């Protein structure tokens, strides 16, 4: 099957260094302390956060120096072509909630809420392509909506490598083809990387170009989400006064 | 810039499971048209293979004229060809890999006037299906609209000639845009290119072999081999005395025709050989002397079932590079060539074909299936290297 | 929880046909039902009765008939309880509520005339259609039973069930062949799908569509399952206090009348949404 | 079980001039109640009341752990281990009967070497072995 | 499979699905009759309170544990329903089942309106019920027995709980029946079980689902269920009397 | 009775219904705020390398050396001498625990409480047994913050006559940023009811105490003419709080009068709020202006 | 070229190293010089 | 119970060291703690010791039916495990957020690299195929569990030897080491993990850290890369915030280290095969150091089995025979019978009525 034509067009019609269309939203729910909604291409995510509160259970599991970040991951049973129902014991959810907890224990400026918990929930309504970056961006928007201070605006994007060229924002068809996939979590102002992942084989000479293309695609996600945040804050500033 | 749309699909897996997979599609403003009269260079900049305007016309098959008549469109006298990507996609998803590789070599060549057009990635030539349809009608509609768009982008200067083998496209489409015709192929040739009479005999050849084509393809239905049956039948058919049974061998100069049944019964044909290999014990009826053949009329037979079932474990080879890079790069199915002329080719599924093209390997056989012309197998173990005595 | 004085004020108000919102002893807050929200599924709904939020999905798949009857299909429910609804719903903890709702839905739909079962069988003893109803709790704001029993009738009305004409003959292609048409489907005749009616009891008066505060002041409640025609399917009493025989008879009439109005108005609203088709766009979660 | 100090157990400590003791610091002190009926309790100055080196110790050294045998062997009146080991590298030690030792050499390299080579002195019997061993490590 | 039990065959199809004897015909009866019932209280010796209820083909054993450590200002009432695997037509998975959890909740939401938990602060009561044989209405036996056990365990209650059961005939003129059996329950269309307090005259629990859709049959099903719970009371009246007469005289 | 079931309507963005341009300075996390020679960081910002970097979305507010960012959604932060309303969630041996929409729990010490008797008789350990009896779980109080602890905790006291356990009424919880700072948070609105504007976002509405601490129960029925006033104020408060409105005495009084023409039951529609909030907006415009 | 540049940089330490000696010390402390 | 806490003097000393570029145990920055492998007697069993860590690897195969789809391959389980004896903290169900990241690292490396040849492990299709099952256990925790676990899994998989079968026509047969010789496996490449630790916000790094150095570090970087020059997984984790030159430097370092480790592994497997083929003695027993105080060996011993008959005989003869009061069973009514002291009446009746 052709994943890159001779003309340079992909299966869905975009070039190598081209992203899908994103359409976000802030303030979806009312009861919670924060909310967000993003649809990156054909993947629909959702995130809900709860502000610093009293530790549930009160089983002396607190930290006297910082706060306790608690991230979960879930997925709807109609999120793909087949039903594929799973119980709440899978290790895919555990590893996704652990990479989420790892990146948000580094992005959030947590040394201001001693002996407090932060509960972050992510719900995926339709998965087609990169799920990690869609969850990270939806929870970055939900955290901004909740007013929790943070060092920067963390954004994530993936990449690939086919026929000696570097792709960007891979889809499920391209992902399920046995290629060197790769994902980041970038802080645009400093250029630092919060998380790095990889699978499948790849030569050592092509790591610089796949990593550079992924970082550039994350910097391209940054501008599009930045205009959404600026329009939202100008909206509320106009409403307030 | 781009404009998202969707495409549903109905994929049928090998186990009988269909699914409504949904997928993406991204339109663009400016699809390059690879022409020397595009009235704005920069917007695409035409960075590829580019025609030179000397021709009288331009002919675009709709989908079929390149599906089967392709063997015509190689003659270096033909000039001014443009392929609609929807036809290329049709042939790829309908004609396997050989025709597609020939077409793509044709395209990827600086000898002819062949280019390719992104009909489906251009923002006003794409059209969605409607209530009551078929791939053929949607196909011709899309090709037509693509033609019209290419014409109007050309500023009505170079006369496009849409060739079809559809008659109803002739009867309706070809009468409502001045400067573009929907004519049959032989009319195209006659009307334009007389001194190409060579193409005329080959086109008449393939059209008479076409009237055949439907007759041979509809006198074949949906069965390839006589289906087998139980053993107690063969017990009886032996005892009652209407079934002999012996060993079976094959010639090796002629190994698709000359199969013998050592009591010698001449088996002629694959459809007569009925999915069976040498060294086997098969039960066979006789046949009437009015349908016997020559090497006098000899007692040819008919095999319905195999009592006792003798296999072996062969030594085969892998195809060649320039025909693997086209298999994809994750090519599940593959074809293997045995080492003695007496054995058919075997269908197996592996994922290392691009790094074992200098080694002998070993395979086996699990099941001969009739919806395939070949028997199935599975890799077994590696062997030595082609070139060294070992 | 709420203090004793607040509970006294609320119970006194209900007896005077006044409530903190301002409605009466029988008023019903509006809802924002919608359909065709999810892509990958074969039918969707989204019911918003207030602070609550529901989202369901129905997918029809190939399957095998059960042993007791060969000319039938079956229905599969799975009431998920997402952890975004409440922090106390983290991981384990939403299992008992989800099982309670799934069992209630099974009791509701466990009847021969629920929708149909002949239509979902194609070849006896060999094949059948299966339906997966997947409820997803997004928020909890009281009256959770009815906000789901409405989104189920709504989503069931929007099914597709793509038609298959494959011949079962052995000589022919027994393997399931579809119609190859991406837009060829069939409706489901959901006219008489039942719905749940809740009746909280405060003082000696019964109240429909009680809020969380009005639910915390109640001791018992009754559930009635009524179709559009006005017939009862399931009847379960839930609570922590006695109810008395009389209140059963005087709650049954209110269940009948509210059910009839709910069904007629739901038929009208779905027909209004359907009268104009691909126009009007679709808006949800954005 | 963990032990238990008191804020006034230190030298010259009252309700106002409490001592600065953080979480995660090492203290030199002796026990006064160690029966198997309660959590052990230790005071930290003296019998009379003048803290003789007790209290919080350790600012630029390394704390490692050894078995009870080496501690028993070193705390002997006929033990020449410390004198010969200190001949090579000048040192100062504060032993602990729970199996812990605090060392402070001049160079960090020397503190690493003393830390590694002291855990092995319970074994590797003296004479035929210890002098040659000392010469090899002299370097 | 399970690492805390003895593993046997992975799959096992019972011979009922291969049983070549066709389903028989139940028969007919008078719908104004009750199966004779024998009740015994104070059975177990190591339990604070116990009772054994048997009527026709039903055998259920219930035991009550005393208050233990751990809406406070009030005590909890834990419940646990479990039936023996060698009960019914087929075997059942030991780990559990959704039906058992449904009957456990139908027990908890029916025995709390009787006991007064405002006398056991920070304490809790645990009730365990076991069904040795399923030969008819089961939830009409897990309520009577678990209520007899509580009264015999010396806990303070407002009143007892007496249960009943009904089923609907499948004929063209359906009629509700009292105390159905498995031959009259697997051929039925709907069933109803009521929990009536005989003295306070207050319904404690209600449960019913099926094919009966006219709101004039359920009025009769409810009120004949109440007449059944008013007719089962005297036997339970003499059972606790005999239980206390024997328990007291042993001192 | 008709059980209206409407359909969702697309939201109109940009707040084009009136039209205004902001003259403020707006930032988002990661933006570099003014980086002059010497400045002091406020709440909402942090420092990197010779840079004042905003850490939360909002608008910068400076008073003469101080760069800080004011977010538009936060939780309550305690300050000395601030009127709060809370609920008891834990009763301990020597304290209660009160939830007031803060990052932690708030502690009400037994030493600061107007115990029953309301005078100087005695205070000893005999009261400790019955202290956990009257201020039980889930009660409502209204106290004043005393001091700030070392980990953001707040201690609140009830050493007055207007503070103590509350009685009947309704409670409305909103975000703690729509309440305008004033000097009198206790009000006696001339409508038939009263109100307490808790600085933490808790709004308590109760009837006027007829003539003239939880000592009085007064668990007797409340007249019909009082409930309709409480329901009207409840709905009007919801209406103003929803779109933008900051809550205080004049806005609620203005909206209450504007709500007389039509019924209390029918005001739940998206448009009736708009036609009431705009009328209150113009009444404030024609009064202040 | 580059393979030998980083060769001389990131080798295992050559020969007589401290780690060698301290492991010698460990296995000479647990030895047995009487059999 | 929990693990001893970390003081505030060791942290200062370790960081002063790291600043000064000198480590506790003497080894410089780009070094490993030397390795020592030992082979069992039956194939696919080894004990690797990196520094003072121990891992036990054991491979084992079995013949099953190959699911549905993928009818011409075999499956490959894995199961890491942490033994309660490895360290105080490890508790059977209280360390569930290290097991996951470890199993994942191991599985992504070993199963996505495609080094094992699961193509040629079929006998028929749709019918019985071999199901291998790797198993690792941690015995002693001293830091860098994953390098040791990876080397252990590699050696255990490169030392296994399957059973072997005859297939011709449509008929099966299963041999045994005396009927037919066990057969090796096919291993494409050798994916070997490497770990890096970062200290005080990426300013310094240290290769192959042990357990104290693991508690004074910010975050960890792992780079799994088979022989030649081909990377197979990377997973940044911990608390780190990285640059772009550093990933490349790390990749170089991992290249070098995997080269050296594969050298060592190949040499050790070769030596082991030579020993097994010469005809000498092998196994866990003939590996115990004899030059050491804590080892002792004892050859066989007949003890004296000359007396047991007499003692048993006299014991049987010298004790009291079974007595002869025989009890009677009582019959009440078919179905129930009682034995013992019995009950006075036949059965109770109208006792209280």
């Amino acid at each position: 099957l052709e994943l890159l034509s001779d003309q340079g067009y992909r299966v869905d019609g975009r070039r190598a260094g081209e992203l899908r269309k994103i359409q976000a939203r802030m303030g979806v729910f009312a009861q919670a302390d924060g909310s967000a909604y993003i649809e990156q291409g054909n993947t629909k995510a959702l995130a809900v956060v709860y502000g610093p509160h009293e530790i549930r259970g009160s089983r002396a599991r607190a930290l006297p120096d910082r706060a306790l970040v608690n991230c979960q991951y879930s997925s709807a049973t109609f999120s793909t072509g087949e039903r594929k129902r799973r119980p709440h014991g899978d290790r895919k959810s555990c590893e996704m909630g652990l990479q989420l907890r790892q990146t948000f224990e580094a992005a959030i400026l947590t040394q201001l809420h001693p002996r407090s918990q932060i509960d972050i929930y992510v719900q995926v309504l339709q998965a087609d392509g990169g799920t990690y970056a869609a969850c990270v961006n939806a929870a970055t928007l939900a955290v901004l909506d909740a007013g929790i201070p943070m060092r920067d605006f963390v954004c994530a994007c993936s990449a690939g490598f086919v026929d000696g060229t570097a792709l960007a924002d891979l889809s499920h068809v391209e992902e399920a083809a046995g290629g060197p996939q790769l994902a980041l979590a970038l802080l645009p102002a400093s250029g630092q990387i919060a998380l790095l992942e990889m699978d499948a084989r790849l030569h050592e000479d092509h790591l610089e170009r796949v990593l550079e293309a992924a970082a550039q695609a994350a910097r391209d996600v940054h501008t599009l989400l930045d205009r959404v945040v600026r329009q939202h804050v100008r909206e509320a500033s106009i409403l307030l006064g | 810039m781009l404009q998202k749309r969707e495409k549903v699909l109905l994929l049928r897996t090998f186990q009988g499971r269909t699914l409504r997979i949904v997928r993406e599609h991204y339109l663009r403003p400016c699809v390059p048209c690879h022409s020397p009269l595009c009235p704005q260079p920069a917007a695409c900049s035409h960075d590829g293979k580019l025609l030179s305007s000397d021709v009288t016309h331009y002919v675009i098959p709709d989908w079929k004229v390149v599906q089967d008549y392709l063997e015509i469109l190689e003659f270096p006298e033909l000039k001014g060809i443009i392929f609609m990507q929807t036809a290329c996609q049709a042939v790829q998803h309908q004609r396997g890999r050989r025709q597609y590789n020939k077409l793509r070599n044709l395209l990827k060549d600086a000898r002819h006037d062949c280019i390719l057009f992104a009909n489906e990635f251009q923002q006003c030539c794409y059209l969605p299906r409607e209530r009551g349809e078929s791939m053929e009608k949607w196909q011709t509609r899309s090709i037509y609209n693509a033609a019209v768009w290419y014409y109007h982008h050309c500023q009505d200067r170079m006369p496009i000639v849409m060739v079809t083998e559809d008659e109803e496209a002739i009867q309706q489409y070809g009468s409502e845009t001045e400067g573009v015709f929907v004519i049959t192929f032989k009319n195209y040739l006659d009307n334009f290119w007389p001194d190409l009479k060579a193409a005329h005999e080959l086109c008449d050849s393939i059209l008479q072999s076409r009237r055949e084509r439907e007759n041979e393809s509809q006198e074949s239905h949906g069965k390839e081999y006589p289906e087998h049956l139980p053993l107690e039948v063969l017990e009886a058919g032996i005892k009652s005395g209407r079934y002999i049974q012996g060993i079976l061998n094959v010639n090796k100069h002629r190994a698709q025709i000359e199969a013998f049944v050592r009591l010698d019964i001449l088996i002629h044909g694959m459809k007569a050989r009925n999915r069976s290999i040498h060294g086997d014990v098969v039960v066979v009826e006789l046949l009437p002397k009015n349908e016997w053949k020559g090497r006098e009329p000899m007692p040819t037979g008919r095999v319905v079932g195999i009592l006792q079932k003798n296999w072996r474990d062969y030594v085969v080879t892998f195809p060649s590079k320039e025909e693997v890079q086209s298999q994809g790069k994750n090519a599940q199915k593959i074809l293997v060539t045995p080492w003695d002329y007496r054995i058919p080719k075997i269908r197996i599924s592996t994922q290392q074909a691009e790094t074992l093209q200098d080694f002998r390997v070993v395979v086996r056989i699990d099941s001969w299936e009739s919806t395939s012309v070949y028997p199935n197998g599975h890799f077994v173990r590696v062997l030595g290297r082609i070139g060294d005595l070992e | 929880t709420l203090s004793e004085a607040e509970k006294v004020y609320i119970v006194h108000g209900v007896q005077e046909d006044l409530r903190v919102d301002g409605r009466g002893c029988e008023d019903y807050r509006c809802v924002e039902v919608e359909t065709d929200v999810v892509s990958n599924t074969s039918g969707s709904a989204r019911v918003k009765l207030g602070h609550t939020d529901i989202l369901v999905g129905v997918k029809a798949e190939m399957g095998t008939p059960k042993l007791e009857k060969p000319n039938e299909g079956y229905l599969e429910f799975f009431v998920d309880c997402s952890a975004s609804a409440t922090p106390e719903f983290e991981g384990r903890g939403g299992d008992d509520l989800g099982t309670e709702i799934a069992n209630t839905l099974y009791r509701i739909f466990n009847n021969k005339s629920s929708v149909d079962l002949k239509t979902l069988c194609i070849s006896p003893r060999e094949h059948c259609w299966v339906l997966y109803v997947d409820v997803l709790l997004l928020e909890c704001g009281g009256n959770l039973f009815d906000a789901i029993s409405i989104a189920v009738k709504a989503a069931l009305f929007n099914t597709r069930i793509p038609r298959v004409r494959v011949l079962e003959d052995e000589e022919g292609s027994k393997d399931i062949e579809l119609s190859d048409d991406p837009y060829d489907c069939i409706r489901l005749s959901v006219e008489n799908v039942p719905c749940i009616v809740t009746l909280c009891k405060i003082g000696y008066r019964h109240v429909v569509d009680a809020t969380l505060q009005e639910e915390a002041c109640s001791l018992a409640s009754l559930l009635v399952s009524v179709t559009s025609k006005g017939v009862v399917t399931c009847m379960r009493k839930v609570g922590k206090g006695s109810l008395d025989p009389e209140s059963i008879f005087e709650m049954m009439e209110t269940g009948k009348r509210v059910g009839k109005v709910l069904h007629a108005s739901l038929q009208s609203v779905v027909h209004k949404e359907e009268s104009l088709g691909p126009k009007r766009q679709k808006v949800g979660f954005l | 079980e963990p032990a238990s100090l008191s804020y006034l157990s230190f030298e010259g400590a009252t309700k106002r001039n409490r001592p600065n003791v953080q979480v995660g610091d090492l203290i030199y002190g002796q026990f006064v109640v160690a029966n198997k009926d309660m959590e052990p309790e230790m005071v930290c100055i003296d019998s009379c009341g003048r803290a003789n080196g007790m209290g919080v110790i350790g600012q630029d050294g390394l704390l490692f752990k050894v078995t009870l045998g080496l501690i028993r062997k070193l705390l002997a009146p006929d033990c020449e281990i410390i004198q010969e080991v200190g001949k090579l590298h000048p040192l100062e030690i504060v032993f602990g009967m729970n199996g812990r030792i605090w060392v402070k050499a001049k160079t960090i390299q020397q503190t690493l070497i003393l830390a590694n080579i002291l855990e092995a002195c319970e074994h590797m019997t003296s004479d035929q072995r210890k002098q040659i061993f000392s010469r090899l490590a002299e370097s | 499979g399970d690492h805390r039990r003895i593993r046997g065959p992975e799959e096992s199809q019972p011979p009922q699905l291969y049983a070549a004897d066709e389903e028989e015909a139940p028969g007919t009866r008078d719908p104004t009759r009750l199966r004779p019932v024998y009740a015994r209280a104070g059975l177990l010796s190591q339990a604070k309170g116990s009772a054994y209820l048997e009527a026709g083909g039903t055998k259920v054993l219930c035991a009550v544990s005393g208050p233990r450590q751990a809406a406070a200002l009030r005590g909890r009432l834990l419940c646990d329903f479990r039936r023996a695997p060698f009960a019914g037509r087929r075997r059942r998975a030991p780990p559990g089942g959704c039906e058992e959890r449904e009957l456990a909740l139908a027990l908890q939401e029916a025995l709390e309106p009787a006991v007064r938990l405002g006398r056991y602060p920070r304490a809790q009561l645990e009730v365990s019920a076991l069904l040795l044989e399923d030969g008819g209405s089961a939830l009409a036996a897990a309520l009577t027995a678990a209520a007899l056990a509580l009264a015999d365990a010396g806990v303070e209650m407002y009143d007892l709980v007496v249960g009943c059961g009904l089923s609907l005939a499948p004929g063209p003129a359906p009629t509700w029946l009292l105390d159905p059996t498995r031959l009259e329950e697997e051929r039925a269309a709907a069933g109803l079980t009521v929990a009536l307090m005989p003295v306070l005259n207050q319904v404690a629990g209600l449960l019913g689902s099926g094919e009966g859709g006219l709101t004039e049959s359920w009025a009769e099903a409810v009120r004949l269920g109440l007449e059944g719970c008013q007719r089962l009371y005297p036997v339970l009246q003499q059972s606790l009397v005999r239980a206390a007469r024997r328990r007291g005289a042993a001192a | 009775m008709a059980m209206e079931m409407r359909l969702p309507v697309a939201r109109k963005p940009l707040s084009e219904r009136l039209g205004r341009d902001t003259k403020k300075h707006l930032v988002v996390p990661g933006d570099t705020i003014t980086t002059d020679t010497g400045f002091m960081r406020g709440h909402g910002t942090y420092m990197g390398e010779e840079k004042l970097i905003a850490s939360v979305a909002g608008s910068v507010e400076r008073v003469n050396k101080l760069i800080c960012v004011k977010a538009l959604k936060t939780r309550y932060i305690g300050e000395v001498g601030d009127i709060v309303v809370g609920r008891i969630t834990e009763v301990q041996q020597k304290r209660w625990k009160v939830e007031t929409n803060s990052r932690l729990d708030s502690v009400l010490l037994l030493s600061s409480m107007n115990l029953p008797g309301g005078e100087l008789r005695r205070r000893s350990a005999e009261d400790e047994l019955a202290m956990r009896g009257f201020l039980q779980e889930g009660d409502l109080i209204s106290a004043e913050v005393q001091a700030v602890f070392s980990d953001g905790a707040v201690s609140l006291h009830t050493r007055s006559l207007k503070y103590g356990k509350l009685g009947q009424g309704v409670l409305v919880q909103v975000s703690p940023s729509l309440v305008k700072r004033q000097k009198t948070h206790f009000h006696d609105l001339p409508c038939g009811a009263s109100v307490i504007l808790g600085n933490n976002g808790f709004i308590w509405i109760y009837p006027t105490p007829e003539h003239k601490g939880g000592f009085i129960a007064n668990l007797e029925p409340v007249s019909l003419a009082d409930r309709e006033v409480i329901s009207r104020l409840r709905n009007c408060i919801i209406s103003l709080v929803t779109q933008r409105m900051m809550l205080y005495d004049t806005s609620i009084l203005y909206c209450y009068e504007a709500s007389l023409p039509h019924q209390i039951k029918d005001i739940l529609k998206p448009e009736i709020m708009e036609e009431i909030v705009m009328e209150t907006r113009q009444r404030l415009l024609e009064q202040e202006g | 070229n580059i393979i030998q540049e980083e060769y001389q940089e990131y080798r295992q330490t050559k020969g007589r190293s401290l780690y060698t000696l301290l492991e010698e010390i460990r296995d000479l402390a647990l030895l047995d010089v009487s059999n | 119970m929990k693990e001893t806490p970390l003081s505030n003097c060791e942290r200062r000393f370790l960081l002063r060291a790291i600043e000064e570029k000198k480590r506790l145990d003497g080894r410089q920055t780009y070094d490993y703690r030397n390795i020592r492998i030992s082979f069992g007697t039956d194939y696919g069993c080894c004990i690797v010791e990196l520094g003072k860590t121990r891992v036990l690897g054991q491979v084992s195969c079995e013949l099953v039916s190959p699911k549905l789809n993928r009818a011409t391959e075999g499956i490959l389980f894995f199961n890491l495990e942490l033994s309660q004896m490895a360290a105080p903290a490890f508790e059977p169900g209280r360390q569930s957020d290290l097991l996951v990241k470890l199993n994942r690292l191991m599985e992504r490396c070993l199963r996505n690299s495609k080094c094992i040849d699961t193509e040629s492990l079929c006998v028929v299709a749709g019918e019985k195929v071999w199901q291998i099952r790797v198993d690792l256990h941690l015995l002693n925790h001293d830091g860098n569990i994953i390098d040791a676990a990876s080397i252990a899994a590699i050696v255990a998989l490169c030392h296994f030897r399957r059973p072997d079968v005859s297939v011709q026509g449509d008929e099966v047969t299963l041999y045994t080491p005396e009927e037919r010789d066990p057969v090796p496996l096919s291993i494409h490449h050798m994916p070997i993990c490497v770990s890096f630790a970062f200290f005080q916000q990426g300013t310094y790094l240290l290769v192959d850290p042990n357990e104290r150095e693991e508690r004074v570090m910010d975050g960890l970087l792992v780079i799994a890369m088979n022989k030649h020059r081909e990377i197979c997984t990377i997973q940044s984790s911990g608390g780190i915030m990285l640059l772009k030159d550093q990933v490349l430097r790390c990749s170089k370092i991992a290249g070098v280290k995997v080269a050296e480790i594969t050298e060592l592994i190949l040499k050790a497997l070769e030596n082991d095969q030579k020993v097994r083929k010469e005809g000498g003695k092998f196994g866990f027993a003939e590996s115990i150091a004899n030059q050491r105080i804590t080892a002792f060996k004892m050859e066989k011993a007949p003890i004296d089995t000359s007396d047991v008959e007499e003692k048993a005989e006299e014991i049987i003869a010298e004790a009291e025979p079974p007595s002869e009061v025989v009890s009677t069973p009582v019959l009440w009514t078919p179905g129930t019978a009682q034995i013992g002291e019995g009950v006075e009446n036949s059965w109770g009746d109208l006792e209280d009525s």
